[PDB]
């Protein structure tokens, strides 16, 4: 029923970041302090293991026995910034926590029972079925949104819970709820260990330990009152009306006056009444499948699409109107001198704004960084199930989409080559333009926390792949020391396939037949004079050879993206 | 650039039979091919332009044909002047190239 | 901080004409509520009288219905606490406190005290 | 090479149109473009449309969808059919043809006079 | 010596923001308190007349007479967020606010002598040459930036000085620094009003006034102790080792209330005699501005090695990959092509490199109100100053050096005139760019909305530049849009000057007759088949188009920050 | 469209002298101008082509100069099979349109 | 339409080649395109190189920098100079012409050889 996490002679580099430190847990409500400077929020990472190990040079003993090595799964870690799903509800959220973090053996009814349970111990019933919400869409209040994010740990019944600052972004008495959420909370039997930043004194009156922490030194350890009365011994009256945490972090910013200081403390305490004691208490001393996580991750990630209306509606929105303008102004495609130039000017268009529209896969993978590592470190599920979840549930559905409802709206406004083929060759070679421009999207944006660098870097490189398309420039007239660049050159490929596709077998001399011999050259009578005046195969190998460039491109792309997550600091 | 073949590099005819010189082309051409004829002691003469349309000053026994890369001249019923040899040029790219040349004897 | 220091003392023999001036060795002195304590040779410490911060409200003893007055000014910073007819249960030293911005007649919550001096009836 | 208009030359108002010229010495599938051209009394010549070699149509724009120009390649001939017909149009409709290397009107029609009235 | 702003029945709209509000503020250091929903911001901005003077109700008098028509002028504001620039000094930035605010009687001697006052009563010696700079270059600490902007207002001997939240956004031991700090500076007779965000007792323990406010209505006014003396008589029992004004928001909230607290205050000892004291009751020429705005514009155009120096970077680059495609430029079929393809690349290179002139009029906004309404320039002097030197220097450079490298690698006109004008042409197609970014991007506080409008009128402008379409097919209730297009005017410009006397078939003369047609062996031929007149209206018709955009655009921007909120 | 203006609707000439015909277009025709002649009661006949390259079939009395939107038709010492309409026409752009008809009438 | 070529026909090697090329019932500023063509002993074309009528000249890029061809328009002449010359091209050289509307090689001239040795 008890859960002491002991920890001694603690020193700790990536810059000594914490110096000579020794502490003990007890089974009740503890509590870290300091100054941001200090390692307030160091030594609780590197308590809850999720700080990385080679830095660390002591030991963190759980009950006697040595912290083991799953030690994150028996634990809790709810982090400062909510990383809890606004387009979900409460439930849904603990839904998600309890399948990916409990065994396969319970079933939905003692799932679904625990999930009661908790949802029946913190008090959400008023917002039991109800969307957490930001303010983009109609949601709770940001005092049960920590709340919620405390009870997708509870699930596993951890009897040790890390807690990073529980009252920064929050309102007063909504802090104070919290608080005395977590005092109740902790006379269970669970031993609740917290940084938290500048607290007021109806907060600081229920503590039970005290960790202060300045420069990376320890200033006192021991109970949380005998702060106050083992200051006054030190030679540092606290005034009356005046909050002790603040009374500590002023005497510790020397802005108090007795009535190097860091290493003057911290020596003035290593020799008091409260580290032997201390002291002498030291010195007697997966769980799923790949399929199940696919499922889940995938399911949430739509959830997530068809919850937020704005990347989903809007898009389909612009396309429509796009295809309806750019059917209006080619409409009826004729035969004459100036029907080359309008057929190549809106294949470039639609090959140029298929790469230029596929530039918002930047927000797939960095607006979601932080629930990523803290969901892989906690134990959820592994890397290529997190991947493959993610793009079947978020590329897939809104890439091919805009390609059929485009090609469906401008093929026949326009009146181009009127097979069957011929329109379907079309959609797959648009589809699969907008794959390989997501995954150059992928590829370049992944393992990123800033969103702005992804989407400069890729526009300079699509406006340096669009010269090679062949409409800006004739591909058989660059000089042999750098036309080998234009392989690099997706819109090279859909371009090259659909001016293949579209230009075959047509005449745009009306008036002369030029297919037995063109007499007066000069003349790009035919589409095959067209064709091979741009440099392109006649042969049906040049389409599928565009098209195999375009599928050996996607895969390579996919795999150095999947490389860069799986390579990722997880820590 | 286009390299152009001609693979019967010398034939072996008698009288009145017909003839037929094949050229070959690396890339594609579309129908900008020409043929050549040069009697010994002479410069070439061009005989057939647009690789179908024999041109003036020739008589109707010269035919060309053929499309994409496949080229072909047949002299059908040869008579006595044929004896000489038959280039093809290129005319697409701009770097014009010849044949290897075909040269005709007779028994 | 806020050091308290008395200055005073003297003899009459029930004359009325003493007072004293408790000066206050600090930097904000305008917040502190503060007092004035006796002790004759075997007794416990009594409150004789107590001024507010800034002040608007006093506070006395029982023994005083009018007989001592106490002033402040926080620009010179002083507190003052007049006497007059100086009945023979007086022999004491005086002690000034300093609480942190309230009243309290009581004793164990006064934070700053001073030294005291003795005054001879 | 050879060409010659035929057909009714009395027709009602607001009824119909339809003419016919076969060419004779030349295949109309083969390289031309063969277009119908009409002058009015008072003589000033406009061009009306043509039907390409291959199959293809261009009207003129001031006959904004009466005008309708088809072919019969089994028989060498090309028809024209312009319908609502106002009284304005008294013409004499010539069949032409147009080589495009060139780019002139060689070949006529000798040409057959349309009086539309009642 | 003395400046006591009295106030007395002031309600306020838009919402009632602010009931029934009675006070005086004595030359000390008065405080503003309360939650971030009552009105502590919007009193401060009522009663340093910066909100705007509909909403309200009631009389703000300065010392008897009531308050003047310039009061922002004699007065101060220190903004939470701090507007001093940070590729500057400290010595520069009171330079600039001594100049644009004093007279101009008193010459260089006499302002640095009062700049050197300044800076040396509030101990800024150590950084009086060092820049103030952010995390982009090396700079100074948090705790003197905030002193800095102290400074800035303190040059003109404000008696009155108004802050608005001087210790949000900073450590706790610069916070208590810059306090007793305004605690020293009070006593030398300078009202000092200011709110604040929950104060530890080191900073409560220095205040001379108070003032609560919760959902706009006064809880307390009177002295800032008699606040902890007068709550336990309303039956608030205090506890001890708790702070008075945590002690005070929290029995705001929780050990109808709103109301019952605020008339408990009306029937109380403090509000009587305060209502007693209630009832016995430009600068500088245009030329000066425009060169200091333009100065100060300059150096921190110069003093930003971000904007300044990477666009020429990319531009020397993207320039020699451009001249290393295009590599001699042929006369074959495959000439005309080229030549449409680079002369298309240049005129829409420039337009959407013109883009990123949106971060002119939006981060800087909060700066522009702030010294707008504090009195240092007008509207019209600010506008040529930031347009004359950052527009100008900027959109002038990468023309010139775009052709000089583009021109004779390609193997373009080999003249001086075609030399000049395709510079000309560039450099106006710049500015007719950046003047579109200004007109709309003007009056923003958001900087995405106006990059992401920019980018769709854009795209829906080079479609009509005339390479995608051939402009002589559209439709004719549709062509008329095709004069809304700077592309095509530049585009136009540039295929004019470009493709006049040349010829294009190799071995074929065709300028005095075309032998077998649909041939566009010359360029005329291919300029007429665009739609591009021939005469030599045709260049200087695009050129006057682009000038009169130009003027259209700016015109329209500086209506638009004339006609801004400024409050 | 491009509308042709033919000004001399009419001349009125004897034998043996020079006559031009002056054609005028709207837009630019860059040489796409053809020359007819109309007998009365016969179909229009092309005269000259490209408005330079006059024709065979014809006396060489009959040139064309002009360029950009000017072009002239000019008969030096015309004959007297030269009375008819005679009419311009360009090609440039696809709605091709005819001139007005200038008709010359012999004294 | 009537071209003879004439010149040194024995250089040493290294040196320079000069040719020229003197069309008579034609004027060179004109209509054409005016080239030089080579033939070697075991006999086998190559194109060298053209210069048009206009004045542009382009050239075989198997002659890197050595083939250069100007022109004299006062006297209807164009010349070859070819330098560094290898004993490897002991040809015979032809100067023909090419129309460009018909595409081919219509006239040639007779014919010069250059025998370089020493
Ligand atoms: C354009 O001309 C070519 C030949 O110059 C035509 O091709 C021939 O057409 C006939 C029928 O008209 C066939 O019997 C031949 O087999 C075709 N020969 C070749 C080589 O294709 C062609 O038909 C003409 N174009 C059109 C659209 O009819
Ligand atoms: C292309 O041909 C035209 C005529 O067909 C040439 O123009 C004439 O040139 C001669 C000199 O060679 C001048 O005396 C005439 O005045 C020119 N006439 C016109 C109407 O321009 C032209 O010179 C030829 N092209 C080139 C590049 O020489």
């Amino acid at each position: 029923e008890g859960a002491v996490l002991s920890f001694h002679n603690i020193c700790y580099r990536v810059k000594e970041i914490l110096s000579n430190i020794n502490g003990i847990m007890k089974p009740g409500l503890n509590a870290i302090l300091g100054p941001t400077g200090g390692g307030k929020s160091s030594l609780l990472d590197v308590l809850a293991a999720r700080k990385d190990p080679s830095g660390l040079s002591g030991d963190v003993l759980i009950n006697g026995a040595p912290r083991p090595a799953n030690f994150k799964c028996n634990s809790g870690y709810v982090v400062q910034d909510d990383v809890v799903m606004g387009t979900l509800t409460v439930r849904e959220n603990l839904q998600f926590s309890a399948a990916l973090r409990l065994a396969t053996t319970m079933t939905n009814h003692e799932k679904n029972e625990r999930i009661n349970r908790v949802i029946q111990e913190l008090g959400l019933d008023k917002v039991a079925d109800s969307k957490v919400g930001t303010q983009f869409i109609r949601g709770v209040s940001g005092g049960e949104r920590k709340r919620t994010s405390i009870g997708m740990e509870l699930i596993t019944d951890p009897s040790i819970l890390f807690l990073d600052e529980p009252t920064t972004g929050l309102d007063s008495s909504t802090a104070n709820a919290v608080l005395l959420l977590l005092k109740r909370m902790s006379k269970q039997g669970r031993t609740i260990i917290f940084s938290i930043h500048q607290p007021r004194y109806s907060i600081f009156k229920l503590f039970d330990s005290l960790t202060l922490l300045a420069s990376g030194r320890l200033m006192f350890h021991g109970p949380a009152q005998e702060a106050l009365g083992y200051f006054e011994s030190a030679g540092y009256h606290c005034e009356a009306y005046n909050n002790p945490a603040d009374f500590f972090l002023d005497i510790i910013n020397g802005d108090s006056t007795a009535v190097p200081l860091i290493e003057k403390l911290a020596e003035i305490y290593v020799n008091s009444s409260f580290y032997k004691e201390t002291k002498a208490e030291l010195h007697q001393l997966y769980t799923t499948s790949f399929c199940h996580q696919l499922r889940w991750v995938s399911k949430r990630s739509f959830k997530n699409l068809l919850g937020n209306p704005q990347a989903s509606i809007a898009q389909i929105i612009v396309t429509v109107v796009l295809g309806l303008v750019i059917g209006a102004i080619y409409f009826g495609l004729k035969n004459d001198s100036t029907g080359i130039q309008n057929r190549a000017g809106v294949l470039f268009f639609l090959t140029t704004n298929q790469c230029f529209s596929s530039v918002s896969a930047v927000e797939l993978f960095v607006v979601e960084k932080k629930l990523f590592i803290h969901e892989y470190i906690s134990g959820y599920y592994r890397v290529s199930s997190y991947f493959l979840g993610k793009l079947l549930s978020d590329l897939l559905p809104m890439r091919m989409l805009p390609s059929i409802i485009f090609t469906c709206i401008v093929y026949f406004m326009l009146g181009l080559k009127p097979k069957a083929d011929a329109f379907f060759v079309m959609m797959f070679t648009l589809m699969m333009v907008a794959y390989s421009a997501s995954s150059m999207a992928l590829a370049i944006a992944a393992g990123q926390s800033v969103v702005s660098v992804a989407t400069l870097l890729m526009t300079i490189c699509f406006v340096f792949m669009m010269i090679f398309s062949g409409l800006l420039v004739n591909l058989t007239t660059i000089a042999s020391w750098l036309s080998w660049l234009q392989y690099f050159s997706i819109p090279r490929y859909g371009f090259t396939a659909l001016q293949h596709n579209e230009f075959l077998g047509q005449n745009f001399c009306p008036g002369l037949n030029a297919t037995g011999n063109n007499p007066c050259n000069y003349a790009t009578c035919t589409g095959e004079e067209y064709l091979v005046k741009q440099g392109i195969d006649l042969s049906p190998w040049g389409l599928w050879k565009n098209h195999v460039a375009l599928a050996c491109m996607i895969v390579i792309f996919l795999t150095i993206a999947y490389l860069k997550l799986l390579f990722l600091k997880k820590y | 650039d286009i390299v152009l073949t001609q693979s019967p590099s010398s034939f072996s005819v008698s009288l009145g039979d017909r003839v037929t010189i094949s050229c070959k082309a690396s890339g594609y051409i579309l129908n900008r091919l020409a043929w050549y004829q040069q009697k010994p002691g002479n410069a070439p003469r061009l005989l057939i332009s647009g690789a179908t349309s024999l041109e003036t000053g020739f008589p109707s026994r010269f035919s060309g044909t053929g499309s994409g890369k496949d080229y072909t001249l047949s002299i059908s019923s040869l008579q006595t002047e044929d004896v000489g040899t038959y280039y093809c040029q290129q005319y697409w790219s701009t770097p014009w190239t010849f044949g290897g040349g075909t040269k005709l004897e007779i028994r | 901080q806020v050091q308290l220091q008395e200055s005073g003392g003297g003899l009459v023999q029930a004359g009325g004409s003493l007072r004293l001036s408790c000066t206050a060795s600090g930097r904000t002195f305008g917040s502190y509520a503060m007092g004035w304590f006796r002790q004759a040779p075997g007794k416990d410490r009594e409150f004789v009288a107590a001024i507010s911060t800034t002040g608007r409200s006093t506070d006395n003893a029982g023994s005083v219905k009018g007989r001592f007055t106490i002033s402040r000014d926080n620009a010179k910073n002083t507190v003052y606490l007049q006497m007059n007819s100086l009945k023979p249960e007086d022999t004491a030293v005086y002690y000034c406190a300093a609480r942190a911005q309230l009243m309290d007649r009581s004793r164990y919550s006064y934070d700053y005290w001073g030294q005291g001096t003795q005054v001879t009836v | 090479v050879q060409l010659q208009e035929s057909g009714p030359g009395l027709v009602k108002p607001s009824q119909s149109l339809s003419l016919t010229c076969t060419v004779t010495g030349f295949s109309i599938t083969s390289d031309y473009a063969w277009n119908w051209i009409r002058q009015f009394p008072g003589k000033k010549l406009e061009w009306m449309g043509y039907i390409n070699f291959d199959g293809g149509t261009t009207y003129n724009p001031s006959l904004r969808g009466r005008i309708s120009i088809t072919r019969d390649t089994s028989k060498n001939q090309f028809f024209l059919q312009l319908r609502s017909v106002t009284p304005e149009d008294t013409a004499t409709y010539y069949c032409a043809t147009f080589y495009g290397a060139k780019g002139t009107l060689d070949y006529w029609g000798q040409g057959t006079s349309v009086t539309v009235s009642s």
